[PDB]
């Protein structure tokens, strides 16, 4: 053929679907604004935890010391005088 | 009336330890605070860590700083009237009584392990520094 009739579907060609791009538009807004909302979330927890202490990891010695308190230098004075019966 | 006196002339050793005339009297006086010292804690109950005051400071650093001197050249109110006949004693504990040693020994090299061997440590580093740095052998 000629040079227009060819350039012309190369061009349309080259361009885009726009509902795709108007559709992918609308949801990069829609998840932009969760996730948005979703930082400024976590942004809000405070440095210590409500628990702290509760955690399992933070007692480390209600678990330990009954254990221990059976060795010498941890006993109270009247746990050997009634041991022996 | 015993604690005041020595501590007392634990203090007035120690303010002429800073402002001495020459190293050597400053050595001396630095010799009778750890004395009083000592003394001090023997008063406290802690005849262990009394005598270890004697064989370190003054018996080894004391040493070693002289002879680096030597070359290179709320209170409770004092009202007791009814209180010396408010002790109560609890016997069962006496017997069987660990002195400041045995218990000290007890849990130092068992439970609490890991600070002796970094004491240790430090030790190593002290001799190892001691050599590198001083050693002319010229």
């Amino acid at each position: 053929g000629f040079i227009m009739e060819f350039a012309e579907n190369l061009v349309l060609r080259l361009m885009e679907n726009p509902e795709e791009r108007d559709r992918k538009a609308r949801e990069h807004i829609y998840e932009m604004h969760e996730r948005c909302k979703k930082i400024k979330e976590m942004w809000a927890l405070p440095i210590r935890p409500y628990g702290f202490w509760t955690f399992e990891r933070h007692n480390a010695q209600l678990r330990w010391d009954p254990q221990i308190s059976q060795v010498a230098g941890r006993r109270d004075p009247y746990d050997d005088l009634l041991e022996d019966n | 009336m015993i604690l005041s006196v020595l501590s007392s002339l634990a203090l007035v050793s120690g303010l002429m330890v800073v402002r001495a005339k020459n190293p050597v009297h400053s050595v001396l006086f630095f010799i009778l605070v750890f004395c009083d010292t000592s003394g001090l804690l023997l008063l406290l109950g802690l005849d262990f860590f009394a005598m270890i005051f004697l064989v370190v400071y003054i018996g080894a650093i004391a040493v070693l700083f002289l002879f680096v001197v030597m070359m290179f050249h709320i209170p409770l109110l004092p009202t007791q009237r009814n209180t010396t006949s408010l002790r109560y004693t609890v016997y069962a504990g006496k017997v069987r009584s660990w002195t400041n040693l045995e218990t000290l020994g007890n849990l130092l090299y068992t439970y609490y392990f890991v600070w002796f061997l970094v004491s240790s440590l430090i030790l190593l580093v002290a001799m190892i520094g001691a050599i590198v740095l001083t050693m002319h052998r010229t």
